[PDB]
């Protein structure tokens, strides 16, 4: 037993114990990034309707203005 | 007789918990009447109704042996529905009773007298309903055991137990209890 | 013997442990993945947004 | 640098500027006065005092919504709101709740359920009024909930969930445990996860009955298969056979073994303390 | 007999392992809290300059028209 | 005996690889991030600029206009 | 009621403004405010919890934009409509969705058309249980991600059209698209560590058409990059194999059996093991 | 349905009127009528397959458009262009994106020049295979992103170049390279654990000059970042160095195997080590 | 062409025009164009690689933008020639990013100033080492941010500032920082794992006064937070304090030997336990 | 001479690298000539020259035991300075020399005539330059041996040998040179 017994048991709790610490970091993780990922989706919409937007705006006013 | 909504409760006080029965509120039934409760369309069971002076209105208390058989959950709406028993085709004549002890604590190697103890039976079950299954808790000499339904003689599926009927038991496997009286085979 | 049965056990614990981990982290990087390119594209389209907005400050202006 | 005297001193010339330029009413007027205001509250940010800024803003806000102004009302609202948020929390509740009506008018949902979250917190760390902040949570979750926000929605359900089960309303807690875990089971990403929340169900469950927990345990088994096979499962059957002969001795020997391997937060070693001495008795 | 050494020091090396992992665990954890709170920051920027320019943009066409 | 023995000796190299390719995995995911966030930063710089141009030009329009 | 009724109470009165106003004008600041006052009153239903009148209204709005001439907003309130009759009756968000891509896909946008296409796709599979059309919108939609080279997004369509015609029995479409998948996603140093997946998945497809294509195509994967002769999924597979040879069918549930403790097993995979074993 | 026979139909009536309508012009509005229906052809044809005449109709309208004084535009569909044609004909695409890199760079925006640079790269290197134009761009690209303090992009285009010279023969460039990053990753908290792999490469190449060179690299490396002490690599290279001391390839290749086993080489470390090793 | 030859002489070419242009038209419309000259010089230049002649041409537009109404664009005209004389002469990058900040707190947006603090602070580390006015810097930048609700980057800052001031041997400041950091960690879900690490760091500190502060402080974490007990530093605490309650010296170095041995440690924890060390063998 | 800057090469040819002379280029100086190769600040080495034809003027090559001793890399910038000896105090007498075997391979047990080999250094390197601290190579009758100056008596750093030089060899490290002959101690 001894050195054996000892370095197993105690060796082989310590692993253990790391393990699970690992296994609840990643899991926050993963959450984290899924809620992160809707924040990017709802952003890049509306991004587009400003770009839309601003076009449109621009095009006809010049139009009119220059017409006027 | 038509069916009303009814939810389980908790059956009050220890001696209706060994007094066999679901319990009632007083303004709606008394003692010995017959119902059948569903609680789906694949699986219902009769039994007879008592009253007690706790029971709120609207709510039907089982003990824990009525639970564990008719898989009830405490909260849990059922509907119940009085039923009307033969007694010239269904009355049993004899049945037969598998006995186990129910508290684990003291098992013993004594004689138990299986005549009286089925004497005693008809002198707290009589007037009751048994189906084949069912599970039940005997007190004799402050003993409690565990029953369960094994046989029933006029074969029926339900029946009204009459006063001189003729109970017989049969040690549980795995047990070391000594049976010794008419009630066996 | 016995003992190398706990042990033999806490061995199979561990292996599992570890699988679950390398699954977790495998979906984890590919999540990581589309999140970039999405973040180019937003990148992009801004660019072009602020100077076409600059453009229009400078025509009305030098119109008024 | 300057020290709070110069920057308060700055500050009060502004607001008299303003003031007396009101005074005097007429767009030109208000609108400098309002850029005044604004201008003074930045200063008095930047002098560190909290609540003449709160007073600025609000006094700007009022003017932007007595003239035909609404988005910028609400902005001087929510940045009053931030200022009180350390002077005056009741001031910071009414502000944030104009701002909120405000915005929901023309359709900005997902604003308002922010704003809401952030009453909540208020509600929750200052003052004890765990009622306001449960209905609080409800509201922002159902305004998530309206824009299939679904991964945004059941960190608010959760949070409810577990203030409703502090309380004893048990069935509001176990009912939005199952939903979410039965939603989460399904998607890939969060399965590993769900096995938490059908755990934290059935002790809910065992509160009020054995029986009951016996039969939840064995529907969610039936229902999902992984969970027969974790730690949590077998200390709750470990539980459930020890408990019904009445022997505490193993009741606090399974707790304590499972609490070696991992250490449990408060939530749960309050609900094994009350689920020992209600029913083990 | 001596094979059994190697046990030690295969454990011994799984152990240093498994510390190194976890270290580079928290940092990301930290890394990506930052990078939520800038998110959070640029929704509301996008906000505000859509409402902006849609109210600007009615203004000058109904002015016009 | 040897049967319990090659049992260790196997179930440790198993447990080696699978550690060495989690490490792998987490060196390229922090690379990865700490590029996402540079990008963040520069995308939120022209955001802020973006937006401040917009309400100068936009308070100048009106009140130019509103003068005539 | 409180919130309930008078919001739509006030819906209500929105609604008959609206249609006073079109009939006064049947000018142009006629329509506008009627359209205006139209999405207010839909924003208005939305608070009240009764979607079907809110996609009435927004459905009214677009087609009041749409006889204007203006198209993105019409496209806009399109969408919405379809978003919230996505609650009770999932064909007219099927039709709204429709009108609203053809509209985004005209201007040359074809980023947005994908994520309505994936959006009608999710609504046909969970909702109508077809799979037919669900391939065809993802394929659609593949198509047009992989047009503007975001592979990602099309590697994760091709996927889920794979496993579901895999499903269907037509298994040569599944077989290209994980060859394809597999092969592709080797190469960068990132995904490397999943490739082995696919190939296997493409494996099992072969199997189910005859033992000697199954092992050609063992053979050709093993070769192509040496990593898949990894012992864990190769040696199941070749222990299969040869289950199959000899006409031995213990020995094959045996083998499944002890992959499975170590491991648990998904409905596919469970489906298609079944149907090996079977044949024999 | 999809059929491309009205898309090319109509795509070619578009473009048959656009040259009518360009071709009157022998007073500005009639090129601005012209370019936005060009623009629409192409966006016809992309959705046709048809790809070259999608590059074609964007380089027209391009064209037309840089006409004006406008050029913010040109830039825009020449890139369009070149994205089109990297289809068919790569040729075509360097030289429409090199077009647009000038553009931009005269404007003053150097961190979107870069990309383009990073673009035209990866062609070079994928279809044309030459690696001078490869390193040229990749190396001017590293420069403009230094230039604004981006520090990871650089270091990542800085590995490439480093890699394809040595890859070449040209190991002081690599050598320097990889120093340089190593170095400049040692000071940072998140990238301190990768650190360790640039040196290890550093030190292949400082064996393919001389064993000499390589050991007292190794022991500089050593002393510098004690960390880099315990590592796999740092044993390997002792090893190895004391095989090729004393000309023993067995040992040699006992190691190279032993290494190979746990961990499986790369095509570049494995051409390296296999140059190494018949050195002697 | 690539040639910097012609570019920086075009580039020469084009600013003396601009000056020329610019020294005629003071014989406001003509000064935009001399804006925009300027600005294409500077491009031109920084393109050339003369840094230097870059950041001249941007302070002078960002000058020329100051007469005329307009600072949003002479704040960006001075960050960017701040950025550009980076490389060169460090102080007039000092000063120029010093105006910038000045005119974006004045206009009312706060965080760009907080991030134009840390790159102050940054280069005044990197390159005429004064620490007192990194820590200055360090501690504007997150009083901001807290200011700002933004929790997360004033830690941060404050956990550098707190650094530099244990370096500095002003213990007392650094252990509060840490101690304020610790309690937010342990009211988190996700840096939980981490916030025994920050009372570890603040515990040697007290070592550094006294012994006995040591031993009550650690005490005061145990009760406050159980977690910390089972954790390899709270154990490693209670055997260097033991060994140097005993005086043995050898002990204490064979502990600390041990420890290192299982994993390495920073320059700033090694220097620390040298000073402890150095105060113990004075006992013995 | 003057200290100018050089490049490390490699030797050209074997015979020249076991000559323990540093090979040089014919346009640049004569044999014989002394260098005090400066490196660091405080590292400056003494090397005997030796011309050969071939290899680029600009350039000193060394044999893998000068380049293992002084620290040098193909490619690095050295200095190379002319010296004068002292005739009067560097003149080398005796000098001490450890010396072990080369190649593990070819350890053997025979006898080793301790003075039959003195003779032959004498022969080799007489009238060359030798310092302190020095390693090289000794070619025994097919014998391959490593050389290490420890000592040297007329102490001096660095001296001129001559032929009164009778070096005592010892074997040191566990060697299992067999050392017979009276030329040791």
């Amino acid at each position: 037993a001894l050195s054996e017994i000892e370095t197993r048991h105690s060796e082989i709790i310590k692993l253990e114990n790391s393990i699970r610490e690992l296994h609840d970091m990643f899991m926050d993780m993963a959450m984290l990034v899924e809620s992160q990922g809707e924040m990017i989706d709802r952003i890049e919409y509306n991004v587009e309707h400003a770009v839309d937007y601003v076009e449109r705006a621009v095009s006809d006013t010049k139009k009119a203005v220059k017409y006027q | 007789m038509a069916g009303r909504s009814m939810q389980a409760a908790r059956c009050p006080t220890d001696e209706l918990s060994l007094s066999n029965c679901a319990v009632v509120s007083e303004k709606d039934y008394q003692s010995g009447q017959h119902v059948i409760v569903r609680t789906s369309p694949n699986h219902k069971y009769i039994f007879t109704l008592r009253t007690h002076p706790s029971v709120v209105p609207g709510s039907v208390a089982f003990s824990l042996p009525q639970r564990k058989w008719a898989g009830l959950s405490i909260g849990q709406e059922i509907e119940v529905a009085l039923y009307s028993f033969d007694k010239a085709k269904q009355c049993i004549g004899t049945m037969t009773i598998e006995i186990d002890f129910l508290q684990k604590k003291n098992i013993d190697s004594n004689p138990y007298d299986t005549d009286k103890m089925a004497a005693e039976f008809i002198q707290q079950f009589n007037n009751q309903a048994f189906s084949v299954g069912q599970q039940l808790v005997f007190s004799f000499n402050d003993k409690l055991f565990g029953l369960l339904v094994k046989d029933i003689e006029a074969k029926i599926e339900v029946g009204l137990v009459v006063g001189n009927s003729q109970v017989a038991f049969e040690k549980a496997e795995n047990s070391s209890l000594n049976l010794i009286g008419k009630a066996k085979t | 013997d016995q003992l190398a049965d706990e042990s033999l056990e806490s061995t199979r614990r561990m292996l599992q442990l570890v699988e679950e981990s390398k699954d977790a982290g495998i979906r984890t990087l590919v999540m990581l993945d589309e999140q970039g390119e999405q973040l180019e594209r937003i990148e992009e389209g801004m660019d072009q947004i602020n100077k076409d907005m600059k453009e229009a400050e400078k025509n009305l202006t030098d119109l008024g | 640098g300057m020290d709070t005297s110069g920057k308060q001193a700055e500050a009060m010339a502004l607001l008299a500027e303003a003031e007396r330029k009101v005074k005097n009413s007429g767009s030109s007027k208000i609108e400098e006065a309002c850029e005044i205001y604004a201008r003074a509250a930045n200063m008095f940010k930047m002098a560190k005092n909290w609540s003449a800024a709160g007073n600025a803003f609000c006094q700007a806000a009022q003017l932007h919504l007595q003239l035909q102004s609404k988005h910028d009302a609400a902005t001087c609202f929510v940045d009053a709101g931030n200022a009180f948020k350390k002077a005056d929390p009741q001031e910071a509740i009414n502000c944030l709740m104009r701002a909120i009506e405000i915005y929901t008018d023309m359709g900005r949902f997902t604003i308002a359920a922010k704003h809401h979250i952030s009453i909540a917190e208020i509600y929750e760390t200052e003052l004890v009024d765990v009622e306001k902040a449960i209905a609080h949570y409800e509201q922002s979750a159902d305004y998530y909930k309206g824009e299939e926000s679904n991964s945004s929605a059941n960190k608010c359900l959760l949070k409810v969930a577990g203030y409703a089960a502090q309380l004893e309303q048990y069935q509001k807690a176990i009912d939005i445990y199952e939903q979410v875990g039965t939603s989460a089971m399904d998607s890939p990403l969060l399965k590993y996860s769900a096995k938490d929340y059908f755990f934290k169900a059935a002790l809910c469950h065992f509160c009020i009955d054995m029986l009951n927990a016996k039969l939840a345990v064995q529907k969610y088994e039936e229902l999902f298969p992984a969970f027969s096979d974790s730690r949590e499962c077998k200390l709750m059957k470990k539980l459930l056979e020890a408990h019904e002969e009445q022997n505490v001795d193993s009741y606090t020997e399974s707790v304590k073994e499972y609490d070696s391997i991992s250490r449990l937060d408060q939530w749960l070693t309050t609900m094994l303390l009350r689920i020992k001495k209600t029913i083990q008795g």
